[PDB]
């Protein structure tokens, strides 16, 4: 009698995230 | 000698044999390993500057 069993389980996973949020007002008629 | 023999009888006994062999023999083996890794990184930050 003879018996083998073999098991692989393998998971991944990433994530990345990124903003930019810049304003600019210039009122010394002008504006801006 | 062949034809008469190495040896000759002196003596003995006219009975009978019975010879019953009744030989058993038996190997179990059992190997089982589980192995298991898990890990886990993770990192966030955000800046505010105004």
């Amino acid at each position: 009698e003879e018996q083998i069993e073999a098991f692989k389980s393998i998971i991944q996973e990433k994530t990345s995230n990124f903003n930019a949020a810049i304003s600019l007002k210039f009122t010394p008629s002008l504006h801006g | 000698i062949n034809d008469y023999g190495t040896h000759y009888i002196t003596s003995g006994s006219m009975g009978g044999i019975y010879e019953y062999i009744l030989v058993i023999d038996k190997a179990k083996m059992e190997s089982l390993g589980i192995t298991s890794r898990d890990i886990t990184t993770c990192f966030g930050g955000s800046l505010g500057i105004q």
